[PDB]
């Protein structure tokens, strides 16, 4: 069991057998920026541009999902 | 309403099957593959040539910030901090006090351009249209202290750029 | 003559840009078993044995000049055909599967 | 022996500008416009400035979004792998300041913190077009280097 | 004498290789629908240039090698090797012309795999050591297929001489009537090489002075590839009294093909490791096989058996 | 004065195509393999 | 048509007005193509349209050779368009400043600056507002 180390940036940790995957860990936490946290400390139109920022390929489509809850 | 995007039978009769031989050993699809790059080629690139061409942009597009005055001189700002208290980034800093002629006038003005992302909720904010957005976007810097804009800073950029920043409020303060 | 001149030039040449690459200025004043398959040993062997095999291969454009033909052919083929029953060996008992 | 160190400095400072091969740490937001920079309207190849490069062949670092404490290590062991000359654009509000997660638990209030900038593209995206300035910019600076004057004159 | 004509090789090929990773990107640009460098020099006519030096003042990072005698050797061994599969090259005269030169450059060939296994035990990493395993199983399966391939081609030459094959393709070309070994013969040049979609030490690494050296010998081989391509199936007319004649048209052919690897790198996603090494064992070698069986038959069945000299 | 909004065009927009558009080239199996072996019997004589 | 392409390839030797013209826009802008003349501002850069481009190379600036005592004629900056053309330039507008002029008024800048990072000209930050606390001054007489 060959142990290997290594959109964003992700630590995979895996586990080979010859050419053949047997675990693979994604350790994520890489980009976590306590976006949920921050929004605790801002109004709701204040809220709205951090949903931009998430899926940051699909901006309008996370502001709807925001407008349409509030 | 649905479609299956990948259930179809291959049709097992001889000329059927001899085509796909055909296509594995004659490589047909890799070859039909190179055409589509080949037809690439000949083709006129999307390139421009900056920085002697520039990409479309439009009156709304949300670049430099900087503070504006009336046809007389004066400032426009007035100091009502609503700017300062919607900007989501906490990226404005204001001070005031009458000025010497009574005036509600600032004597701190700071948008750290480096905490800002340029959402531009602090021009929809701004009762009298003192704090924009301007057209500017090629103000990269060698420091990071050279984008910790203070009042200075904000105003020259306002003398600087008022020409095309009237035009372009001329342009979409209809819409707004 | 002429061979080991040119020998001689390419692989002094090969030397001098490899040390020159190696030194420039710069201006600066400051023993066991690898964790590796055994399948990569056996392709290994397996190009080894099929090697061997085309080194006997390698005489057939002279041997073609034969007047034995007949005999030529049949040896011809038949080293082709136990070449491709090697393969079939390898083949058949799982020795090209990398899973 | 000033004419010459001159003029060697303008050949030796015209091949590291013309060649300009980036390693971009896509972090995040910012790295979808770096992309953009490499797309056909602007086409940085066209700059000699190569798609992708490996770390250990770059000469210019682009940290293109939010550094997190968690990543800040290894992108750190990153820079410190890049042989020399070796230089670091900053690209977005996040990566020059911390932007809009400025005030995080988790996040290094600017990527210069960890590692020497050269260069602070601001925006929140900064457009590809932006991007562009910057690294045109960056170009302009090594023009400026003295290094073989430097030298000779110790 | 001599050892002018040596440096009107040496030097050219050395601007050659240059050059291609101008074209190169141009025609990967274009067929990008962009532009590729433009801007330095005229069209980029100054990129290699600004690259080489580029590459020759970068600080030169050697980490803790574990052989400093093979940390060297590798790099000398891939350039030297590589210049020296051009001195039989019939262009349309060799700069020595050998009576065993297909032989020799076959000889030669299988020699360049020892600087990607002297390259890996010199990179004092397990990872790299297993890469570099692993292009080494890649490469020298291939080397089975080209072997043959280019065995059953000279039955109907008749001759291990490389200025026989322009005798051979006198009439025509040989592609014609062995088209299916030169497809197979093209294919096993670009996995032979590394090359897009057999580029497998690139994409899976990807999951200064010295890597110029090498980047240069890859390139000349590249060149030199495809060359022998064009000699082997695309044979061109020799008038004696015109030989820039050959040279013309020898040339354009060969800039073709090498363009032809550039043109297919833009087109095709990357192959698997198991899929590349199923492509020779499991398809082209059984096809190689019986094409080497059916070249041998054919001449002596249809009274066409070449002659010796 | 009236109300002036970006609108479609009195009527719509024509029709815009989005199915798959794979055009059929090339010739059969049969034909294919009739040039390349038709190649090399050309080639061998 | 083949000679039409080089006719046409001929020309803009003659659009730039002789070998020498023609070689310096090439080494200049890399790119050798003639357009109209709209306008040129008073720092003298010069801009060029032509409609028959696609959108984005339709309009293009070749940049003066001498701004504010800097010399451009290698080192050309993006910043170096001012605002009147600025918004033309990036298709904000159809109406360059020739026809459509800028409003007038006293405190618009009437020299345009480049972007000065990294020279004696650059932005530095400071605290614009005036001290807060007083302290006391002691007597400058003494009466321990
Ligand atoms: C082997 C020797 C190779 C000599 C390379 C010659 C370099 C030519 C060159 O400098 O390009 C022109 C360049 C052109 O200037 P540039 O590189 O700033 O380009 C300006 C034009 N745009 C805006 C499009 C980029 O000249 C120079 O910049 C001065 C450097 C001279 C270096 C030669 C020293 C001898
Ligand atoms: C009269 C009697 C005469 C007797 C002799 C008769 C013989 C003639 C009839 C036989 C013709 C044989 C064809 C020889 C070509 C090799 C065919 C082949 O091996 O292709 C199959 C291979 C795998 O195919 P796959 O679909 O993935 O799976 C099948 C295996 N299970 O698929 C592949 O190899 C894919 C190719 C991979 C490379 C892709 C990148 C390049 C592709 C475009 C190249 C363009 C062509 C190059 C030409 C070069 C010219 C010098
Ligand atoms: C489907 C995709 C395939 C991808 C594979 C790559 C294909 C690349 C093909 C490269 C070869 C293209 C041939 C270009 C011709 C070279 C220019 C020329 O002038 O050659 C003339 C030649 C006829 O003359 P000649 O070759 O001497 O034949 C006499 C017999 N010995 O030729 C006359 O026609
Ligand atoms: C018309 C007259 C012609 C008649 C010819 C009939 C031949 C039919 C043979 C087909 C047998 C077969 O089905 O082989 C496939 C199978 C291996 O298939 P595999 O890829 O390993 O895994 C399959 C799961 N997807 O089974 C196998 O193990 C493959 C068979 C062993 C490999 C044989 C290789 C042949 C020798 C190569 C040289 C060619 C012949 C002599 C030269
Ligand atoms: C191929 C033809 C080339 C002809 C041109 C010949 C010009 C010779 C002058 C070369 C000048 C090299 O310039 C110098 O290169 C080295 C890389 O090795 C850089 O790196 C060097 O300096 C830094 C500190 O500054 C050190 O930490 C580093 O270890 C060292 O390698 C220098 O930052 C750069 O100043
Ligand atoms: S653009 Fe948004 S983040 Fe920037 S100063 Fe204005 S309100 Fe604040
Ligand atoms: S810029 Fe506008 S919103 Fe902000 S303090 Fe001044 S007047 Fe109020
Ligand atoms: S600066 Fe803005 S666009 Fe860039 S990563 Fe941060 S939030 Fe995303």
């Amino acid at each position: 069991n060959l142990t290997l180390n290594f959109h964003g940036v992700l630590r995979l940790v895996m586990e080979l057998s010859g050419e053949m995957v047997r675990k693979c860990d994604p350790h994520i936490g890489l980009l976590h920026r306590g976006t949920e946290k921050l929004i605790e400390y801002k109004t709701y139109l204040q809220a709205l541009p951090y949903f931009d920022r998430l899926d940051y390929v699909s901006m309008m489509c996370n502001e709807q999902a925001y407008s349409l809850a509030v | 309403t649905y479609k299956y995007v990948n259930l179809r039978e291959p049709s097992m009769d001889m000329k059927s099957v001899t085509d796909r031989a055909a296509q594995t050993l004659l490589w047909t699809e890799l070859i039909r593959g190179l055409g589509m790059t080949l037809s690439y080629l000949f083709r006129e690139p999307a390139t421009i040539n900056y920085p002697f061409e520039k990409g479309p942009l439009s009156p709304r597009f949300r670049g430099e910030h900087a503070l504006r005055r009336y046809p007389s001189g004066e400032e426009r700002c007035i100091a009502c901090k609503l700017c300062e208290a919607v900007c989501p980034a906490q990226a404005i800093t204001i001070e005031a006090e009458p000025r010497a002629d009574g005036s509600r006038r600032t004597t701190r003005y700071d948008i750290d351009m480096t905490k800002c992302i340029y959402c531009g909720f602090c021009q929809e904010a701004c009762p009298v249209d003192a704090i924009v957005e301007g057209p500017n976007f090629e103000f990269s810097t060698e420091t990071h202290e050279e984008l910790l804009y203070n009042k200075e800073k904000l105003l020259n950029n306002g003398d600087k750029w008022e020409a095309e920043i009237a035009a372009n409020i001329q342009a979409d303060y209809l819409y707004r | 003559m002429n061979l080991m001149l040119a020998l001689l030039t390419n692989f002094t040449l090969a030397t001098l840009l490899v040390i020159i690459a190696f030194w420039l200025p710069q201006l600066n004043v400051y023993s066991a078993r690898l964790p590796f398959s055994m399948k990569f040993f056996l392709v290994a062997i397996t190009f080894l044995l099929f090697d061997l095999e085309i080194a006997l291969l390698l005489p057939l454009p002279w041997a073609s000049q034969t007047a034995n033909l007949n005999t030529m052919l049949t040896m011809a083929l038949f080293l082709i055909i136990l070449l491709a029953v090697s393969l079939a060996y390898e083949w058949t008992q799982k020795g090209l599967e990398w899973t | 022996g000033e004419y010459v160190v001159a003029k060697l400095d303008d050949l030796i400072n015209w091949a590291r500008r013309s060649s300009l091969w980036p390693m971009t740490f896509g972090l995040a937001c910012c790295a979808v416009e770096m992309m953009h920079m490499a797309a056909p309207r602007y086409d940085m190849d066209r700059f000699g400035v190569v798609f992708r490069a490996s770390p250990r062949q770059s000469d210019v670092m682009i940290v293109a979004g939010t550094l997190t404490n968690k990543m800040a290590p290894a992108l750190r062991k990153v820079y410190d792998q890049m042989p020399e000359p070796r230089y670091v654009v900053s690209m977005g509000s996040c990566a020059n300041g911390g932007g809009y997660y400025h005030y995080s638990y988790s996040v290094v209030r600017g990527c210069d913190r960890i590692v020497p900038v050269d260069i602070y593209v601001p925006g929140c995206p900064p457009t590809a077009e932006a991007l562009l300035y910057g690294i045109l910019q960056l170009q302009k600076k090594i023009k400026r280097e003295k290094r073989l004057r430097i030298w000779y004159r110790r | 004498m001599f050892m002018i004509n040596i440096l009107m090789l040496i030097i050219p090929i050395l601007l050659a290789v240059a050059f291609l990773t101008l074209v190169e990107r141009k025609v990967l640009g274009y067929m990008q629908l962009r532009k590729g460098p433009n801007v330095v020099g005229p069209y980029g006519l100054l990129q290699p240039i600004a690259d080489a030096i580029k590459l020759f003042i970068k600080e030169p990072l050697r980490p803790a090698t574990s052989s400093a005698s093979m940390f060297i050797l590798a790099p000398i061994m891939a350039l030297g090797l590589a210049l020296t599969m051009w001195i039989p090259l019939p262009m349309p005269y060799p700069l020595i012309n050998m009576n065993l030169g297909v032989l020799f450059m076959l000889a030669m060939s299988s020699l360049a795999v020892y600087s990607i296994l002297w390259s890996g035990w010199a990179s004092n990493s397990k990872y790299a050591l297993i890469g570099a395993l692993r292009a080494v199983a890649q490469t020298i399966s291939y080397e089975v297929t080209l072997a043959i391939i280019l065995l059953s081609v000279l039955l109907m030459s008749g001759s291990f001489t490389l200025s026989t094959l322009i005798t051979t393709q006198e009439q025509m070309w040989l592609i014609l009537p062995a088209w299916p070994l030169a497809m197979m013969w093209f294919i096993s040049t670009l996995a032979e090489t590394n090359r897009a979609p057999f580029d497998l030490t690139e994409g899976e690494s990807e999951l200064a002075g010295p890597f110029a050296l090498f980047f240069m010998a890859e390139y000349a081989n590249i060149i030199m590839m495809n060359i022998f391509t064009a000699i082997l199936f695309l044979g061109t007319s020799h008038n004696p009294h015109m030989p820039e004649l050959y040279t013309i048209n020898f040339t354009i052919k060969s800039l073709l093909l090498t363009m032809s690897f550039l043109w297919i790198r833009a087109s095709y996603p990357r192959f698997r490791y198991d899929q590349l090494m199923h492509l020779l064992w499991k398809n082209f070698l059984p096809l190689t096989l019986a094409l080497c069986m059916w070249h041998v038959s054919l001449p002596i069945l249809t009274s066409g058996i070449p002659p010796q000299t | 004065s009236k109300v002036k909004q970006d609108m479609p065009p009195v009527g719509g927009y024509g029709p815009i195509d989005y199915k798959r558009n794979l055009p059929r080239r090339g010739l059969s199996g049969y034909s294919m393999f009739a040039v390349g072996i038709g190649a090399l019997l050309f080639g061998y004589w | 048509e083949l000679l039409q392409v080089l006719k046409r390839g001929l020309q803009q030797v003659s659009g730039h007005g002789g070998l020498r013209g023609y070689l310096r826009v090439l080494f200049r802008a890399n790119d050798v193509r003639v357009g109209t003349l709209v306008g040129e501002d008073k720092y003298g850069n010069k801009y060029y349209e032509d409609n028959k481009q696609f959108f984005g190379r339709h309009r293009w600036v070749i940049y003066t050779t001498e701004m504010n005592g800097k010399n451009t004629f290698w080192d050309v900056d993006g910043s170096m368009v001012p605002p009147e053309w600025h918004r033309w330039l990036h298709c904000m507008t159809d109406d360059p400043p020739t026809v459509k002029p800028p409003t007038a008024r006293k405190f618009i800048w009437t020299n345009h600056k480049f972007n000065l990072s990294g020279t004696p000209q650059q932005y530095v930050p400071y605290s614009t507002t005036r001290k807060k606390i007083q302290e006391w001054v002691p007597p400058s007489t003494p009466y321990k």
